[PDB]
């Protein structure tokens, strides 16, 4: 019947929610980890301006 | 820029010191010249001392 069925697919748009706070929580934590690879950025900054130290 | 600082301000006291030791060095050789001459002129006083009728 009509009502048991409305609650099911509102568990479905229930678990587009959950991918809602998905695609926030793994683009949140990929990309701060790529935030942290600019430190590559800088290890190549300091060994190049150790020659002209050197 | 703590890296780069120092390395041009090293080279700065670096330079000033051997600028300065240039300094010292030609003006501490500029006595030797003085001193042996003192000492050239303290020999030859003594050859005045020698002859008796240029001594008295």
């Amino acid at each position: 019947q009509g009502i048991q069925q409305l609650l099911q697919a509102e568990k479905r748009a229930a678990e587009k929610v959950a991918d809602a706070r998905k695609r926030k929580a793994r683009r949140l934590k990929q990309a701060k980890e790529e935030a942290q690879m600019e430190v590559d950025q800088y290890r190549r900054e300091r060994e190049q301006e150790f020659q002209s130290k050197q | 820029e703590k890296k780069e600082k120092q390395i041009e301000q090293q080279k700065k006291i670096q330079m000033s010191n051997l600028m300065n030791q240039a300094r010292l060095k030609v003006l501490r050789a500029r006595d030797d010249l003085i001193t042996d001459l003192l000492n050239e002129a303290k020999q030859r006083l003594s050859k005045v001392v020698k002859d008796t009728t240029r001594y008295q």
